[PDB]
């Protein structure tokens, strides 16, 4: 009587995950057509801050050659260097003083470090 | 206070740096969350502090502040009725603070700052006061609670505190060169303290029932031992101590057993009467309660605890007795910090050092006479749970060595519906010789002659049991069937005892002494019978068998009469009657 | 039943006093490894 | 019997429909959420 | 994204990792290879020169050069929700049915915090399972902790699936308060191989149980760490759902010698002094964190109750293992080799079985009145009959007693209907009728253990299995 | 990595009347034979090799003797595999180590067969794998252990011992393979504890993982009573699945005959602690008839000679009909001793004799003597009345 | 070692039974002692003089008062000098290995001196494999006519098969010769007791075209018999020999006779044939029944001999 269902509890279980997944891939894929934008140069400066800051006495740090003239400035000021690299695709990177050590922050990274704590706020929001 | 930071963390263990100056076994605080470690090494600017809780979650760098001083626990008013873990943290007001699970970290103090007590102060200024003095006295369920000096304090007293309401932390008198006094003191759990002299033990410990009393007694300030099988009866024997000794205070130490054990040892207490007052039992005792899962040094310190407790209490005057659940769970705990610190096992895993600290835990207990004058006691019973009831285990053969008395428990007897289930073989006492010439003195001046007729006539009904088995108890002699019978009727009329009995869970002396005088009286006239020619079968329905038998359940004070009224029918019905 | 008792006795000991040699040897090569693995470099 | 398979099959089909198109109507918002929360 | 780079030494299942102050006593950690394959790893030892990582699986691949570690997580944690009921997990957290993750209401460090004593109550109620030889005999008390003491080649698996598939409660019988409470089976199965997981699969979905039960499985071959995590996930999700739902948990705990086996190995590696027979000194109190997390609290409904299943290694009681187990239960359920090979299922002998909570569950209010008296008689029959059927083989049949004729007729008859049940559900009562028709066939006035008016209502009746106990 | 795992239900047909039918191992399932130094571990293994019904043999001899290892080296190419007349050298395949070879070898030659075993399954065949003697690849991990200064588990192993028996163990299995097509790969390993203490940790974790057991006795292989194999100590999981197979492919009641076997033999062992305790004539009649029958099973049943040209191997029928055999004459025992015969009457009976000569019959003139045998039965007791 | 010296001086092959070769040269000895104290030397000097053959010996001797780690290198040499005559002159060399217990020793001494893990008893961990290297240089090769036979000695401590050196040795070997001490202290020379001892070559060995054709199932009867008779004694230590039957009072006669007849011996020389024919003597005391695994045929040819006959 219960394997009955069983059936209907995996149905809508399958149906939550696909619903969460047509989020999910949107959600990313709205995340890949930004650094198009001209927003981006806005959003490569808090990241490459907020990694600097989060590294103390970093050395260098790695951009791609498009974020190179934004980060420029902010880079002399901060007193480290610039590297262009073709990945670190809408993301930045900085090295520790040693080298040993690295700290990154990315959107497509972002989103997979705190899809744990947003589940439960898109289940609330989707069937609230 | 010295301050370090952490440089290594790995398992319980944790190594500071710049700790220079702490001193050996202090209690120290690890981390942002205050764990609380004890230091067990010393090298250079490092100490190894050993965390009593998990260590999840540290990091490196994080701060290390040393209190100074080793584990200790807090003496004065507030300790009676309480509920203590191992390291005299009060369970209620946890439960209050926390919920239901006691989380890391969690600070409570021993004795309630908040209560006011009604200060009565005994010194006078001008007076000199020495360790051990009493300096007042509080009100507490009946009992007048003593504050004393502690016992290194000495000096002149300056200023003391009019009669009123005062809380604990507020102090009482401040000597001349400034030191304050207040109703609370603190002590190091793993120093003994100090007394006059150890009076040696004279006077018996009256448990309550006959056969510990008569057979195999303990002198007040005197060790047992007594093991823990199941279904014998062992909690109902500690529960009937507790309610019906001579000790003024009870301690009950709980030192790792089970979840519901535990439980059911908290439940049951509260709803006991202490039959002195009427009132509720849990005013005189203090529990102290530890689980398996409770970290290891609390279960480790339990035993410190309570027999410093208990050390207290009897400075105060008064006589106390201090339950252990089972040593076998603290020999298990002190067996795993040893495997800890990577020490060499000796035998069976446990540490070489098992034996000296037994001895001095069991050696705090005695007589004695109190830094203030007065007379005191602290009387021990511990409980041993060997593996699979081999006494041969150390930690058992450890323990005899020491003790002064052996309560051998078997679940052999309690199925028989034998309570207590206490074997008259294998049980035996060394206080018996020491405390004739009290048992001359008090109760009779052929009382240990009697005992010794009882003991001879258990041997000898003992000493026939192949017969009974191999042929049975109809085809005997006369007087074979007459010892065997004799053998049961003390069986059944002397050493079986109900504890659920109004009147007849407690014994005195007396009445176990008139009980033993009319066995041997209707013993001798039987042989005597015998020897002028009578059938066994025609003694088995005198009147005076089924009175030996209703000789319990009377009052005590109701006890003198029936014993005259049953000789004289033992004179008359032996006579009468062929 | 006696002589089975004390031949499981004597086993018994055997086993234990053999388990404590090992783990002294182990527990002295052990100190001793480290000790020049980090005494000495 | 197949009959109470078939009607359980059923049943769940349509309680996952109705699933799927009460998120549907909340796609959007849900989207706006993550990318506000994720972007710094 | 914090990672770390710059491995310095790497052997067996240790790699030394420089520059890693930041990394917290416990923490998981990922570890990148240079093919971007993703290993599991824990860490053991953090200092100001180097931190310590156990890696979870093989380090077949690493390398000093290219290998990367990164953290997950300062302590483990378990992601956990009402809405696992019917899920199977792999022991760390990670669903194996191919169904969607589950979205978690909460996140909770998987070793619980220990029980205030005094908010403890005493277990009142028990818990039907189906099995005379348990439910009758030693019954098992909502919020005990009751093992089972099996061998090597006895079918404890099939125990444990028919006892988790039959297992119900009865508040029926409560007299007062008649009223269901939801009922939850948590299964930990830790250490299996292919065949045994595919057996607890199929049971499991055969007969609907699934739905009502939580599943966290660990192979054989899987890293011993995740059998190490395994029981405390369970216990976790045990004590959420009891403690916060109200609902009435059943934990059952499979294999404990393969977890003693793989706290060995973690205790080697970890370069610790073994204690006694190759066990680590630290396993009396590793045991009591997981056997210790069940009971009943004051002011909450809820309840959690555990069967640990452990096989002797040589059929050896004296072995730590069960020594331990039977210091911090209360009792063992004795499977018999020789009841195995005599073709009878379960093979629980009763005779060495035992319930040290089973008088406080059992009686007037709470079962019918007369079960711990009919339970006492049965076990002191039977004990008696099974020596008349030694002294029969050299005395002889003929120069038996007639209480002897009978007593062997009850012994033969309570193997035959009592004990070889099969797999065939009964309920209390049932058992209880079929333990009366059984009793019936000693003489009236044998019955010592039994009180008189319990005697007239219950005894003659004739063979109720075959009958089915109408 | 293949498609899918299933669930094993044929038989592995190994030739061995005991082990095939007190003790089955199904088709993908596991084996652990253990035993001293003497009770003939390798000799079965030969046996397996030699009488199976599996496609293609690996046979992997770590640690082997010289000689030993040489004796197969000649004589497989002269012998028959069973299945199509062709040499046995066609379907096997011979990794050897032997002592003196280098020990990281001995280490590496298990990972070696298992490995073309899993290649000869992927192919889609039934491979069965020879493990010649685990205890000595568990030497090999010890001694590099101890060359790297690790510290021990226990007894000098190293702590990864058991994950890496328990990976081992775990490759075999009836699996899907990635084509589609059926395969499966069987797994018999003998273990050689020090002094034949199976309290010995190889032994131990070896117990945990397989699905059958094959305990050696020494006392039985002194005796030079073969196969010697501990009846008392030894179990299988796979009777349960196996037996809708044996339902229609051997017999509709062989169940019943096995459980009827197995309980005469728990019924006997029980009896030897009062045989040993009083000895064998304060018994009763029943009793003594019972350990009668259980000698007879024990000596004309379950021993089995490798080396005859006729009692090496056996089919499933002619263990079914021997034990029909058995279990009619014990039926008719019975009978007798309720009718008033004694014990040491019965026991010179004729039919004994060509009851303990069933086993050297051919397989082709046993479905006759198999009848006869059962008519002369039938027809002794009730003609003696 | 007495009965090593008797083997050294009666072993023979025997070209007659398997139809093929004739007078076989000499076994060539090889010696090789470990750790030998003076008497046991002069006992094998004298001994090998006596017999004629330090002619065809090559003697390694490393004294009990000599360094204890040569002994290292003295088993290698010693059969790398047979290896050497064996494959390359097609010589039959025998080898005798005095004490391998004293060269375990030695290896113990060097593993601990270099701080090793022991394995076990202080023994090194790789022992197995140093104890393989030396029993594995001995068999015959494909193509060449000379042969190694080795016969190493070692002495159990405390007679405990489970120590050690005779468990890896004979996890090693293809068989052993236990003597037993029982046997010895009843005056029984050679103190060989059957059942513990084994040999995993001899169905190579016998049968017909090598020797007489009922070997295989004699020797399996025998051992059977004996087995019985064991569990007889085992028996009658509890029972009393009056409530024995007859059936177990021939079992036990048996085994006395085997013991005081098959297996002690002396110093004599017995021949195959007369070894099975005292075999036979033996059986015959059993009822024909009994003998289930020999075949009939076999019985009714040689079954029926009486014993006494047989000594002159
Ligand atoms: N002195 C006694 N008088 C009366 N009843 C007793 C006495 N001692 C034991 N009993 C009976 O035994 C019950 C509980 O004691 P029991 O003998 O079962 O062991 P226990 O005290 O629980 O011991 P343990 O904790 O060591 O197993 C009581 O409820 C009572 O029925
Ligand atoms: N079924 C059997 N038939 C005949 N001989 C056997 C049998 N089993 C074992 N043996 C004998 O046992 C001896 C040792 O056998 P072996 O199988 O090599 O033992 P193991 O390999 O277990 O150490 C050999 O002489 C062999 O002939
Ligand atoms: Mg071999």
């Amino acid at each position: 009587e219960s394997a009955g269902e069983l059936l209907v509890a995996t149905a809508r279980t399958q149906a939550r995950g696909e619903v969460l997944e047509e989020v999910r891939r949107r959600v990313r894929e709205a995340l890949e057509a930004l650094p198009q934008k001209p927003e981006w140069p806005e959003v490569v400066r808090k990241l490459a801050l907020e990694a600097l800051e989060a590294l103390p006495g970093a050395k260098a740090l790695v951009a791609n050659p498009e974020d190179l003239p934004h980060l420029e400035a902010l880079a002399r000021e901060r007193g480290v260097e610039l590297q262009a690299e073709p990945a670190l695709r809408l993301g930045v990177r900085a090295v520790g003083a040693e080298g040993k050590t690295q700290v990154e922050n990315s959107l497509l990274a972002r989103l997979d470090r705190a899809w744990d704590a947003l589940s439960s706020k898109v289940a609330q929001a989707l069937w609230g | 206070m010295i301050q370090g930071v952490i440089q290594k963390i790995a398992g319980p263990a944790v190594i500071a740096k710049g700790m220079l100056g702490a001193r050996m076994y202090d209690i120290c605080k690890v981390g942002e969350e205050g764990l609380v470690g004890e230091i067990i090494r010393l090298d250079g600017d490092t100490a190894f502090v050993q965390v009593y809780e998990d260590t999840s979650g540290l990091k490196v760098g994080e701060p290390v502040v040393s209190t100074g001083l080793p584990l200790a626990v807090e003496l004065g008013p507030g300790m009676l009725n309480g509920i203590y873990d191992g390291i005299q943290r009060p369970l209620e007001r946890i439960r209050e603070k926390t919920g239901i699970y006691i989380t890391r970290g969690v600070v409570v103090h021993a004795l309630d700052r908040e209560k006011k007590w009604a200060w009565t102060p005994m010194v006078k200024p001008g007076d000199e006061v020495r360790g051990g003095m009493v300096l007042g006295t509080v009100p507490e369920f009946g009992f007048t609670h003593k504050i004393l000096v502690p016992p290194d304090v000495r000096g002149r007293v300056k200023e003391v505190k009019p009669a009123g309401e005062y809380t604990v932390e507020e102090p009482v008198v401040v000597l001349e060169d400034g030191t304050e006094l207040k109703m609370y003191h603190t002590w190091p759990v793993r120093r003994a303290r100090p007394v006059q002299r150890k009076l040696d033990p004279n006077t018996p410990f009256l448990t309550g029932m006959r056969i510990l009393d008569v057979l195999f007694p303990v002198a007040m300030g005197g060790t047992a031992a007594i093991p823990g099988p199941f279904g014998a009866g062992k909690s109902v024997t500690q529960q009937s101590l507790a309610k019906w000794s001579n000790a003024d205070v009870v301690v009950y130490v709980g030192c790792g057993e089970r979840g519901n054990e535990m439980t059911d040892v908290l439940v049951e207490f509260p709803e006991l009467t202490d039959p002195k007052t009427g009132g509720p039992l849990m005013h005189r005792t203090v529990l102290i309660a530890n689980t398996s899962n409770m970290p290891v040094a609390a279960r480790e310190a339990s035993i410190y605890v309570g027999v410093t407790i208990a050390e207290y209490f009897r400075d105060q005057g008064f006589s106390v007795a201090l339950m252990a659940d089972s040593t076998s769970r603290w020999a298990e705990a002190l067996r795993e910090i040893s495997s800890r610190l990577e020490e060499m096992p000796a035998e069976e895993g446990y540490p070489p050092y098992l034996a000296a600290r037994l001895a001095a835990f069991y050696e705090r207990a005695g007589k004695v006479i109190t830094l203030g004058g007065e007379e005191g006691a602290v009387t021990i019973v511990g409980a041993v749970s060997p593996p699979g009831g081999d006494m041969s285990e150390p930690v058992t053969q450890s323990t005899l060595r020491i003790v002064g008395a052996f309560w051998r428990l078997d679940a052999s007897l309690a199925f028989r519906r034998h309570f207590p289930a206490i074997n008259w073989n294998g049980s035996y006492s060394l206080f018996t010789s020491a405390l004739d010439p009290w048992y001359r003195e008090n109760v009779a001046e052929d009382y240990p002659e009697l005992r010794d007729a009882i003991s001879e006539l258990l041997q000898r009904e003992a000493g026939l049991q192949e017969i009974v088995q191999l042929v049975g108890p109809d085809a005997l002699q006369d007087a074979e069937r007459l010892v065997i019978e004799v053998g049961r009727i003390i069986r059944e009329d002397f050493l079986q005892q109900n504890a659920y009995h109004e009147v007849d869970a407690y014994c005195s002396m007396k009445k176990a002494y008139g009980i033993m005088k009319m066995i041997l009286a209707f013993y001798k006239e039987a042989e005597a019978a015998i020897k002028r020619g009578v059938s066994i079968d025609e003694i088995l329905q005198l009147p005076v068998l089924e009175r030996i038998g209703r000789a319990r359940y009377v009052s005590e004070e109701e006890f003198p009469a029936y014993f005259e009224e049953a000789m004289k029918e033992i004179q008359g019905a032996f006579k009468a009657l062929a | 039943i006696p002589g089975i008792r004390a031949q499981i006795r004597f086993i018994q000991q055997v086993l234990e006093q053999r388990e404590r040699e090992d783990t002294f040897r182990l527990k002295r090569i052990k100190g001793k490894i480290e000790a020049r693995e980090a005494e000495e470099e | 019997t197949e009959a109470l398979l078939a009607r359980y099959r059923e049943r769940a089909e349509a309680e996952a429909k109705a699933v799927r198109e009460k998120a549907m109507a909340r796609l959007d918002e849900a989207v706006a959420l993550v990318l506000k929360e994720v972007l710094p | 994204k914090k990672e770390y780079t710059g491995i310095t030494y790497i052997s067996g299942p240790l790699l030394f990792v420089e520059n890693a102050k930041d990394l917290a006593y416990g923490a998981i950690v990922d570890i990148k290879d240079g093919t971007g394959r993703v290993r599991g790893g824990q860490v053991i030892e953090v200092s100001e020169e180097y931190a310590v990582i156990q890696v979870f699986e093989e380090t077949t691949g690493l390398d000093l050069a290219t290998t990367s570690v990164s953290l997950v997580e300062d302590v483990a944690r378990l992601g956990v929700s009402k809405e696992m009921l019917g899920r199977r997990f792999n022991g760390i957290g990670k669903p194996i049915d191919g169904l969607p993750p589950i979205t978690p209401e909460k996140r909770l460090p998987i070793t619980g915090l220990p029980l205030n004593p005094v908010a403890r109550r005493k277990p009142e109620q028990f818990i039907q399972t189906g099995i005379s030889t348990i439910d009758v005999m030693n019954t098992l008390v909502r919020g005990q902790k009751l093992p089972i003491f099996s061998g090597s080649g006895l079918p404890a698996n099939e125990i444990a699936a028919q006892i988790a598939r039959q297992a119900t409660v009865r508040p029926d019988l409560s007299g007062e308060g008649e009223k269901e409470e939801p009922f939850a089976v948590v299964f930990a199965a830790m250490g299996i191989t292919q065949r045994e997981l595919s057996y607890f699969i199929q049971e499991f979905e055969r007969t609907g149980a699934l739905s009502r039960s939580v599943l966290f499985l660990n192979k054989a071959d899987d890293p011993t760490i995740e059998r190490i995590l395994t029981p405390r996930m369970a216990l976790t999700v045990a004590e959420y759902l009891a403690f916060e739902h109200d609902y009435h948990v059943l934990v059952i705990l499979t294999d404990m010698t393969n977890y003693c086996e793989a706290l060995r190995e973690i205790g080697a590696a970890r370069e610790e002094i073994p204690g006694r027979r190759g066990y680590p000194g630290y396993m009396y109190t590793d045991l009591a964190t997981i056997y210790e997390r069940a009971g009943v609290v004051e002011g909450k409904k809820g309840s959690v109750t555990q069967i640990p299943i452990l096989s002797m290694p040589d059929d050896d009681r004296t072995h730590p293992i069960p020594d331990l187990t039977g210091y911090i239960t209360e009792g063992q359920i004795q499977l018999s080799r020789e009841l195995h090979r005599k073709g009878i299922y379960p093979p629980i002998d009763p005779l060495p079985s035992l319930s040290r909570l089973m008088n406080n569950g059992v009686g007037k209010g709470k079962t019918r009145e007369d079960h711990k008296q009919v339970s006492d008689q049965l076990y002191s029959a039977y004990a008696n009959g099974v020596d008349i059927r030694k002294l029969v083989a050299i005395i002889g049949e003929d120069a038996l007693t007639e209480n002897d004729r009978r007593y062997l007729q009850f012994a033969d008859a309570f193997e035959r209907f009592f004990i070889n049940q099969g797999q065939q559900n009964r309920s209390i009562e049932e058992s209880l009728q079929i333990a009366w028709a059984l009793l019936s066939m000693l003489p009236q006035g044998e019955l010592k253990r039994i009180s008189k008016d319990h005697i007239g209502k219950y005894y003659g009746q004739k063979l109720e299995e075959i009958w089915g106990a109408p």
